[PDB]
RNA sequence: UGAAGCUUUCAUACU
């Protein structure tokens, strides 16, 4: 766990690391990743098929 | 301290909110186009928003602690 | 632009129906006229209702690099003996002063 | 005095024997007749241009106004039974006599009625045409205002009650007005919302599309998408059961119309839903940006909805407007 | 040692000592707003005294510039007990 | 007269309100309240804010006429500058949990209260509702 | 019935304003709160501390306040010239390092391609000529093995730049791969 | 590397 101002005046081991988990999932939610948020709408059909993540569409560009 | 409003070292988040609140209401009669803003937003007449906002002046931020 | 061959202004809307435009200076000596007309104003012809001038305008933050033309085009309306006393001091007369006043509203408004 | 040049523009002089006051306006190409009239029974002069002016100071306020017609070449005041103060005005091959009564406003202005409270329109950019859109809160649409009518008829004839005099028939014929009477104020959380394409010269309203019960318009945009060709785009944001106090909203739509024939008319597309108020739309670079409550997001046409493309979540509250150079 | 309870129409006074300083912030530059007094300290014998030091007062007392700028003129009779 | 000349003294009365002596601070102080309430409606705000980052530290102070002289600099800011960064400054520690703190502050938000108590309707900040008590102020949230 | 530093540090949104006294509070959920605001600087942080305010170390010597630019330009050290105190004073006024609102001053706060003339001079290079080749002694080993990979947009004379460039002591140019005027301003 | 506080019989300076 790295070094921050978050783990201050924190003493125990447990405690940080559930502090931690905490930071890591408070973090990973409020970034931008593109791979799972993303709306694209496959030519397959070209109508249709909206929910198309941005794997699958390369899986059917391919 | 014979002024209504003001705090010390033993005032609480109540007190300090209901002030707020109460001044807020008696701003908001008391300066006309926010009263326009407000009446226009949901959509009733000014003298009932006006009636509103001083049977809100009572209890504003629900009853106190224990 | 409001009016053809004129100035771009700010023009700005209110809830109350009124309607005002804000326009830059281009010189500092109309700056400055117009900063002592309004000093020379605020004291000489206050507001009706007791307040002051440059406390409303500073309701909820102070007044930055804004002159309130209502109060300067009240010189207008003020009685010969004061718009006299008000315009011998910025070294002027009063038809001057109200030529100077209509000059920077024809500029840009009607 | 005043001095009139042969050009559209003026001088003014005070009479004395020397010149005190100078004052011109350029206000034309064409010479300027100077006439006599008499506006709020006193003296005054109808200079005239390309278009007509009138001078007057009032109480030392100076005016130099310009009238709603185009240009004449002679005139002076009038007096009959029919009008006791006019103008007696000349154009090509015209004889007119005219009046102007209007105690000194800068503003003349020409109404159109709408429904509902107007929140914010567009302009298209090749008919000139407004989109606007009107909300109200406490209000019916006009499909629920129908049905509680019949509601309220059909258990008003089973009062239990000689079913001999029917005060329903007459009850359901003629609808008081409302710009005369006010609208039904009726609820806590209802809406009535409104789609509007106007032409602004004339007052006549193009197209009209109604929205359901309790949704409720914030947001309108005219647009183009780049993947798609020269076609224009209406984006509506609507709310879904919003409740003002406390607050609480149910969700949110984006509706999208194709915007076809020359600018007149709107046609559906699709309707993607939102989990919260989408406040501001705004056209950026082929696409579109959209507040939804305190994201801000990027969205691309698609066949059958919105495609979210980008998407920042650090805007504190809540957006309320969104520009962009 | 203000007596601070809201005043009325009589006018404070100042003695010769300190004509033409202010009674809140005791200065020697720009006075601005005329003085007013609540009427118990005008009352009788006190009518006309100064408002710093109880004597005979001998022009009108003034709050400074400063002073009415921050509205330190609406804060009560500023007579001295 | 003093709007010209704001710049020139800046440096000098940031080395003597750096500077240990007593009397350097107060008089430093003495002059920030007399510079704040000579330009007023001139636009130096700048420096007058930059003053204030170095005044600001001294109001921990027992000394008296120290005190007297900050409190004096600070209403003199407080027109100068305005109510909304006053405001600011006292926001977090209004609740500290020291009592030395609270007093302090909250002196200086009286303050700051007794004048100008209009113009802080517009500078309060948000306060979310909790389980009993509702504190969001609704009708500012509407928009036309 | 008082929190710890960790039970607090895991209810609040933003942990690392916690501090040690923080639990102490009578309510540490708004101090915590209020400690967050989108502005509010912080305490001046010596109020627990039992050295008082500034003083502590009279170890420094400090010269005396030096005179501003212009004015050390005015000559003040007999003939005297008012118009040049005048127009230098108005003319020649510059603007001081400012700082920003959220900044704070502490004790020890007071202490914590191109090249120049004076440089070129003493390092034995000569001036740009005309049109030749004249590198520096750290342009042959950039010819020999190769452009610098930590700035690939900057270019050389003789390498990317041609000779005819190079003017006076610029010898490097970095070359990266609207409407900005002002709306209203006095002419 | 650092933390110089509290008190008086000191003694010395400034208000
Ligand atoms: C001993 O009596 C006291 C202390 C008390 C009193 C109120 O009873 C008495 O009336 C009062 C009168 C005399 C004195 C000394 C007080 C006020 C005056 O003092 C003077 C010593 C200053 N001198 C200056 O003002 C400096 C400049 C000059 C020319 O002014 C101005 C406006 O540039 C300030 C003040 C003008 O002083
Ligand atoms: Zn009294
Ligand atoms: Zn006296
Ligand atoms: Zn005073």
């Amino acid at each position: 766990i790295p070094n921050t101002a978050h783990f201050a005046n924190v003493t125990q081991i447990e405690d940080a690391v559930s502090l931690w988990a905490k930071l890591k999932l408070q973090k990973a939610s409020e970034r931008w990743q593109p791979d799972t948020e993303e709306e694209y709408e496959d030519s397959s059909g070209n109508v249709v098929n909206k929910k198309t993540y941005e794997d699958l569409k390369r899986q059917g560009l391919l | 301290s014979k002024y209504i409003g003001t705090g010390h070292a033993d005032t609480t988040k109540w007190e300090w909110l209901v002030n707020q609140h109460r001044d807020s209401y008696c701003s908001y009669m008391g300066h006309f186009d926010l009263l326009n803003y407000f009446a226009i937003a949901e959509n009733e007449s000014k003298a009932r928003v006006r009636f509103n906002l001083m049977e809100k002046m009572l209890q504003p931020c629900g009853p106190p602690a224990d | 632009t409001l009016i053809p061959g004129g100035s771009e202004s700010l023009v700005y809307t209110t809830l109350s129906g009124g309607i005002g435009i804000l326009v830059p200076f281009t010189s500092h000596e109309d700056h400055d006229f117009f900063q002592h007309v309004e000093m020379h104003l605020r004291s000489e012809h206050p507001p009706l209702c007791g307040r002051d001038h440059l406390s409303f305008r500073s309701y909820y933050f102070p007044v930055k690099n804004v002159i309130d033309g209502d109060l300067c085009e009240q010189f207008n309306s003020m009685e010969p003996n004061k718009q006299k006393n008000v315009s011998e001091e910025l070294d002027r007369t009063p038809p001057e002063v109200s030529k100077k006043l209509e000059d920077i509203r024809t500029r840009y408004a009607f | 005095l005043n001095i009139g040049l042969q050009n559209g523009v003026l001088l003014r002089t005070v009479l004395d024997p020397v010149t005190g006051d100078l004052s011109d306006t350029r206000t034309g190409s064409r010479p300027v007749k100077l006439f006599r009239v008499r506006m709020q029974g006193q003296e005054a002069v109808l200079a005239m241009s390309s278009r007509s002016w009138l001078s007057y100071s009032y109480q030392s306020r100076f005016h130099l106004t310009p009238l709603s017609y185009e240009t004449l070449e002679f005139a002076s005041g009038f007096a009959s039974e029919q009008c006791p103060e006019g103008i007696v005005a000349i154009s090509t091959n015209t004889l007119r006599i005219l009046a102007l009564e209007k105690l000194g406003a800068v503003f003349n202005q020409v109404a159109f009625p709408l429904q509902y409270t107007p929140r914010k329109f567009v302009i298209h950019p090749e008919s000139n045409n407004l989109i606007i859109i009107e909300t109200d809160h406490n209000a019916y649409t006009e499909a629920t205002k129908a049905q509680r009518k019949q509601q309220m008829a059909e258990e008003m004839v089973e009062a239990a009650g000689e079913l001999a005099a029917e005060m329903a028939a007459a009850f359901l014929n003629e609808n008081l007005p409302e710009s005369i009477f006010g609208a039904p104020k009726a609820g806590n959380g209802q809406w009535a919302s409104v789609i509007r394409v106007m032409n602004p010269i004339q007052g006549n309203t193009l197209d009209l599309v109604q929205l359901e019960q309790n949704e409720a318009a914030f947001s309108v945009a005219v647009c183009r998408f780049s993947n798609t060709g020269e076609d224009w785009y209406v984006l509506v944001g609507v709310a879904k059961d919003l409740i003002l106090n406390p607050r609480s909203v149910a969700g949110g739509f984006v509706y999208t119309y194709k915007l076809v024939n020359n600018g007149e008319k709107l046609e559906f597309l699709h309707k993607t839903p939102v989990e919260e108020v989408p406040a501001a739309i705004a056209p950026f670079q082929g696409r579109v940006l959209i507040g939804v409550g305190k994201l801000l997001r990027v969205y691309d046409l698609g066949k059958k909805k919105l495609l979210r493309k980008c998407e920042n979540k650090h805007i504190a509250n809540y957006i309320s407007g969104i520009q962009t150079i | 040692i203000f007596c601070r309870k809201q005043a009325g129409v009589a006018i404070g006074r100042l003695c010769e000592k300190c004509d033409g300083k202010c009674v809140i912030c005791d200065s020697y530059v720009r006075p601005c707003t005329l003085v007013r007094i609540c009427d118990e300290c005008n009352y009788g014998s006190y009518q006309g005294r100064c408002v710093i030091c109880g004597g005979p007062g001998v022009s009108d007392a003034y709050y400074c510039k400063e002073c009415t700028i921050q509205e330190k003129d609406r804060d009560g009779c500023p007579k001295i007990v | 007269m003093g709007k010209d000349y704001i710049y020139a003294v800046t440096p000098l009365l940031e080395d003597a309100l750096m500077d240990r002596d007593l009397v350097h601070r107060q008089t430093a102080s003495a002059v920030v309240q007399h510079m704040s309430l000579g330009v007023y409606g001139f636009g130096c705000e700048d420096s007058l804010n930059h003053l204030l980052n170095y005044v600001w530290p001294n109001v921990f102070e027992t000394s008296p006429h120290v005190i007297q002289a900050v409190m004096g600099a600070l209403e003199g800011l407080r027109v100068a500058i305005g109510p909304c960064r006053m405001l600011q400054y006292c926001l977090q520690g209004l609740f500290h949990p020291a009592r030395k703190v609270r007093d302090v502050y909250w002196k200086i938000y009286n303050s700051i209260y007794i004048g100008s108590q209009d113009a802080l309707i517009a500078h309060y900040p948000r306060i979310y509702n909790d389980d009993k008590n509702t504190y969001i102020r609704y009708e500012l949230d509407y928009i036309l | 019935n008082r929190f710890t530093v960790a039970e607090l540090k895991q209810l609040v949104a933003r942990p690392d304003v916690v501090e040690m006294h923080d639990v102490t509070a009578q309510d540490p959920k708004l101090l915590v709160h209020l400690k967050a605001t989108r502005n509010s600087v912080p305490v001046p942080r010596h109020w627990c501390f039992k050295r008082k305010y500034l003083q502590g170390k009279r170890g420094i010597e400090k010269p005396p306040f030096e005179l501003p630019d212009f004015i050390k330009r005015t000559g003040i050290q007999i003939d005297i010239d008012y118009q040049k105190l005048h127009d230098a004073f108005f003319k020649w006024q510059t603007k001081p390092k400012l700082t920003i609102h959220g900044d704070l001053y502490y004790e020890g706060k007071e202490f914590e391609g191109d090249l120049s003339d004076e440089l070129r001079i003493s390092l034995g290079m000569p001036v740009g000529p005309n049109a030749h080749k004249v590198p520096p002694p750290w342009l042959i080993a950039m010819q020999r093995y190769g452009p610098p990979p930590s700035y690939p947009n900057l270019k050389i004379p003789g390498l990317n730049s041609p000779i005819p460039p190079l003017y006076g002591d610029v010898f490097g140019t970095n070359a990266a791969e609207i409407d900005r005027t002002p709306w209203g301003e006095l002419e």
